[PDB]
RNA sequence: GUUGGGCACUCUAAGUUGACUGCCGGUGACAAACCGGAGGAAGGUGGGGAUGACGUCAAAUCAUCAUGCCCCUUAUGAUUUGGGCUACACACGUGCUACAAUGGACAAUACAAAGGGCAGCGAAACCGCGAGGUCAAGCAAAUCCCAUAAAGUUGUUCUCAGUUCGGAUUGUAGUCUGCAACUCGACUACAUGAAGCUGGAAUCGCUAGUAAUCGUAGAUCAGCAUGCUACGGUGAAUACGUUCC
RNA sequence: AACCUUACCAAAUCUUGACAUCCUUUGACAACUCUAGAGAUAGAGCCUUCCGGACAAAGUGACAGGUGGUGCAU
């Protein structure tokens, strides 16, 4: 695929067409954009990089694959299924981060995932730990 | 595994419509008129080995083709035959119509023919397994690259059904390219009514 | 009816009405016609509808005005 | 208090009158049309003199009371003459021609399960 | 003096008349911003200039009909990289190495008897 | 200009294509001024039916019907080829129209 | 009671509205194209045999 | 682009070319074949259909039709009117509408395809709030009509509520069709405004212009479609991989 | 699936019949009105005209008719 016009890069198109909804990419686009507007207000500084930033922090980089009763046995993340796992959970996390608008609340999900917090983070700590316990089975 | 009429398949293809005319409104009438024809054809049909009849008409004229192989039985010696229909069919239509007899020679390698012959055989009270074997055995003699034949129903008089078919040669249905001509035919057997096949392929050519 | 053009009646029924003008008080009058609207002129005359397998008798108000028959023969016996 | 009802007061006018049995949305910008006032304005900040013009509009309306008992007076009619709506509407059945055999959950309310 | 281009995009047809210029664009006698709302159709559009560093040195007249702004923009794009050529044959290359003169065959399908969809069957049930 | 013009419905390709070339030459042999065959854009019905007699309504056959339409015109008549035209009644299953 | 209907169907009728059609060879009233004034059945058996003109079955 | 003019371009549609592991390298029993590459609009049966082997399920159909045997034949046949196939304590299936801010309402504005049309398609103008009505143009089609595509975009508003959500139900008044809309058509205007805040155990579809979503068209048809068949617009996510069902 | 469709039910009606082939009387035919009927229907008309085939009825017994059963006879 390709990047995206105003900040040229790859995720922001990537996680434009996992917001979107019935290929409504405009309506995405613009939400997204108004987003990184918002993020330049409030903490002032470029979209890009709060955004980068978020996405490292929340990234994950063990999984688990459920076998046998049933193991649930630890394996290493491939580092395509990091960005999805990173942006899916973004977007899904923000959408019950429950608040008036998107764009809100994903200005809040980056933010949160910038300063290492937000339920993003959450879910990463929460896949680490089961992995971790789940150690043995490997 | 229900299975498909190819000339249904095929026309369109290296076959014609047997019904050759254009209306952009009138098939309300027209294809009515042209399958009571193929219904008052049961005059020569029930004897005189007709295989099929093409139709085209104009502004004027109707011009009918019968293709048969005992074609004197239905122009008579000079055209007593002939005339007779053109007075009856003429008069249901209502339109002028000319006709064509048409000879194919060589009648034991026509499909609707064979199948006419095995349903009066069966009529008669032969043996399916004979007569499908003489069948494909003279069409072979006339040389088809292929020949299929079958039979179904209440054989032998037998209590229940059965289906029984015979083959000789190659019969590439899923090849459209092939010309194969398959006919259906009926036989009202005092017990009940067979139902026949029969298919052949008589090499390969196109209409262009 | 559904439409402003003029009211429906069957002319078997209304000129039997209008022949019991007369009201002698002793008079139904029977009919098959459930689709007809009942007019003004109606009023008092007992009829007899068909249901579908019986002549019910009906008397006939002043509020069943805009109305018809079918409306008041029921068919479908659900209890 | 406009039709006895003190209609919400931070909503605009129009949709604080859609709260009056008896007023939808045609009859709310018809009465503003009358009574000059614009829909976009609010009944707590409106001038007394404009709701009292909107009020002597609303009162040639039939409206809450008169709107329900004239609504029941119409069916409990032919509810009494027992025509076929009339009968439907006695048994809490629908009117207007609908199938009554796996729908027609509101008129006759929640499921009552029977067994096989 | 002109270098067309005929690009064909999901039934939508587009005849680009490259010339040289400022940088700008009209589409059936309006502006690109006019006629279409979102940007990357308009980064699209100007790819094969960035593949061949021709950013600015051509102005662009196209007549268009036939479906949605996305593809009728995609082949705005696939008439101008084709025009591109009659004006400068040697940028094949480069359009070959990004994929730019492939006309997209992503037509939409046919809907099948049985089915609701191209390919979606209904919702099925044993019981 | 002083033209005739002539439509051919056809539900077949390789016949109209033909009856157009005998017209046509018929027309630039026994006069001049002839404009070309012009392709019309093909009409086609399309009947659907289930493949059954009884039920099984999710198989289907699907029918198609063509009808192509090719047009010419002549340009600046004489009456040879007004008479070279009208005098070919050919073929049959083609609904030719002429319109002067 | 088919052919009752047919003739039935083939007369006039007191108003227009009743009028229905089916079509001509066999007594059947559904699935019938009206151009063809044929039944769905019977418009198969015809256009396999090649009788009906334009008629190819597609894609 | 209408009209004078050109048929260049698009397009239309007949003929043709094109793609065949055809070529380059490597692998491999040197063979088939695989992997990659070039070229080329396209590459590895390009994509999608049509085509469904012998036969299984005594599967379905005697109500498409045809037909053996059996049965009724002043009635199991035939004619009309009216009713019913539309019932209603309940259960199952298939779908539609929603349970809303990625939204609703209002205003302006933009881009399609495939199809139908003769006693039928009904432009414009006018009347009607709207369903629609009067007159009446063109049109047997690449002319004219059906037919403004909607989602989208640009603004404003509403600001988290059982709500300006949703639009069931019922009341009144009307429009079209028709021999006539009670049972039993659709539609409109007004009024009302229910259930419903994303669904338990279970379970379905889909591998790309697909799924998802938005409109459109047509057969049947006087009239009636959330159904069926067909069309385009926007447009994904993922495929680790075969341990499990 | 408003009527018809509709095969079902009620009421009312017919019994070579709503439909076909035959004999013969015949004949060209009727359309279109009015009374009564719920309508089918009869009843008055209206003057229909051999173009030996054709339309139209009428007596006739052969006969028709059956969406009636068996899809485990086909
Ligand atoms: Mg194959
Ligand atoms: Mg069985
Ligand atoms: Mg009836
Ligand atoms: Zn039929």
């Amino acid at each position: 695929v390709l990047p995206d016009p105003i900040h040229n890069s790859k995720l922001v198109t990537k996680l434009i067409n996992k917001i979107m909804l019935d290929g409504k990419r405009g309506t995405a686009q613009r939400i997204l954009y108004s987003a990184f507007d918002l993020v330049e207000q409030r903490s002032g500084r470029d979209a890009l990089e709060v955004f980068e930033e978020a996405i490292n922090n929340i990234m994950p980089v063990l999984e688990v694959k459920a076998r046998r009763s049933n193991y649930q046995v630890p394996v290493e993340v491939r580092p395509e299924r990091r960005t999805t796992l990173g942006l899916r959970w973004l977007v899904n996390y923000a959408r019950l981060r429950g608040e008036k608008t998107m764009e809100d609340r994903l200005a809040n999900e980056i933010l949160d995932a910038a300063n290492n917090t937000g339920g993003a983070v959450k879910k990463r700590e929460d896949t680490h730990k089961m992995a971790e316990a789940n150690k043995a089975f490997a | 595994g229900q299975k498909i009429n190819p000339i249904g398949l095929r026309v369109g293809i290296i076959r014609d419509w047997e019904a050759k005319w254009y209306a952009e409104k009138d098939f309300a009438s027209l294809l009515h008129e042209d399958l009571k024809i193929r219904k008052f054809i049961d005059n020569e049909l029930k004897e005189a080995s007709v295989s099929h009849v093409e139709i085209e008409r104009a502004a004027n004229r109707i011009n009918i083709a019968i293709h048969t192989g005992k074609p004197g039985m239905v122009i008579g010696k000079g055209g007593s035959e002939i005339e007779k229909l053109r007075n009856k069919l003429n008069a249901l239509t209502d339109k002028k119509v000319h006709i064509n007899v048409i000879e194919i020679k060589k009648v034991d390698l026509d499909a609707r023919l064979v199948a006419e012959n095995i349903a009066r055989q069966l009529e008669n009270r032969a043996s399916f397994r004979r007569v499908q074997k003489q069948a494909i055995t003279r069409a072979m003699k006339l040389g088809a690259k292929g020949i299929k034949t079958q039979v179904s129903g209440r054989l032998g008089g037998a209590d229940i059904a059965r289906a029984e078919q015979y083959s000789e040669g190659t019969v590439p249905l899923h090849t459209l390219r092939a010309d194969i001509d398959y006919a259906h035919a009926e036989a009202d057997t005092t017990y009940g009514k067979l139902g026949v096949k029969v298919w052949i392929y008589r090499g390969e050519v196109l209409p262009t | 009816r559904s439409i402003k053009k003029g009211p429906f009646v069957d002319e078997h029924l209304m000129k039997k009405v209008e022949a019991q003008e007369g009201s002698e008080k002793k008079q139904v009058i029977k009919t098959w016609s459930r689709r007809s609207t009942i007019f003004p002129n109606f009023i008092g005359h007992t009829f007899a509808v068909y249901d579908g397998r019986k002549h019910v008798p009906v008397y006939v108000t002043e509020d069943m005005v805009g109305h018809k028959l079918g409306e008041f023969a029921p068919t479908r016996t659900f209890k | 208090r406009i039709a006895g009802v003190d209609i919400p007061r931070e909503k605009r006018v129009v949709i604080s009158l859609t709260y009056i049995y008896g007023i939808g949305t045609s009859t709310a910008q018809k009465i503003l049309e009358e009574a000059n006032v614009s829909a976009d304005t609010r009944v707590k900040d409106l001038t007394d003199d404009e709701l009292g013009r909107i009020r002597e509009v609303v009162d040639g309306y039939k409206v809450e009371g008169d709107l329900r008992r004239e609504t029941n007076l119409n069916i409990k009619r032919l509810m009494e003459i027992s025509s076929y709506r009339g009968i439907r509407h006695r048994r809490g059945l629908p009117v207007r021609g609908q199938k009554t055999k796996n729908n027609a959950r509101t008129r006759k309310g929640p499921v009552k399960t029977v067994a096989n | 003096v002109e270098y067309r281009g005929t690009g064909r995009r999901k039934n939508s047809v587009a005849r680009v008349r490259l010339v040289p210029g400022e940088g700008n664009i009209t589409v059936n006698n309006r502006d690109v911003r006019e006629y279409l709302p979102f940007e990357s159709l308009i980064l699209d559009l100007n790819q094969p200039f960035d593949v061949t560093e021709t950013k600015g040195n051509y102005d662009v007249l196209v007549n268009v009909h036939g479906g949605g702004f996305t593809g009728q923009a995609q082949a705005i794009r696939h008439g101008i990289a084709r025009a591109l050529l009659e004006a400068d044959p040697e940028y094949r290359g480069s359009l070959k190495r990004a994929g730019l003169l492939t006309r997209d065959p992503r037509m939409k399908e046919r809907k099948k008897p049985g089915l609701k969809a191209a390919r979606r069957s209904p919702q099925f049930s044993k019981r | 200009k002083q033209k005739i013009r002539i439509r051919l419905k056809a539900y077949d390709h390789r016949v109209i294509d033909q009856s157009a070339e005998k017209i046509v030459e018929t027309a630039k042999r026994s006069g001049a001024d002839v404009s070309g065959p012009i392709p019309l854009p093909t009409e086609k019905s399309v009947y659907t039916i289930i493949r059954a007699v009884h039920k099984y309504k999710d198989s289907r056959e699907q029918f198609e019907q063509r009808t192509h339409k090719r047009l010419i015109d002549i340009v600046n008549p004489t009456p040879k080829t007004v008479d070279a035209l009208m005098g070919l009644n050919l073929p049959s299953g083609v609904d030719i129209e002429i319109k002067l | 009671a088919k052919t009752s209907m047919v003739a039935k169907q083939q007369k006039k009728q007191k108003y227009a509205v009743r009028e229905y059609t089916r079509c001509e060879r066999c007594g059947r009233p559904h699935s019938v194209y009206r151009k063809f004034k044929l039944c769905r059945i019977c418009f198969r058996e015809l256009a396999y045999k090649g009788q009906i003109p334009g008629v190819r079955k597609s894609w």
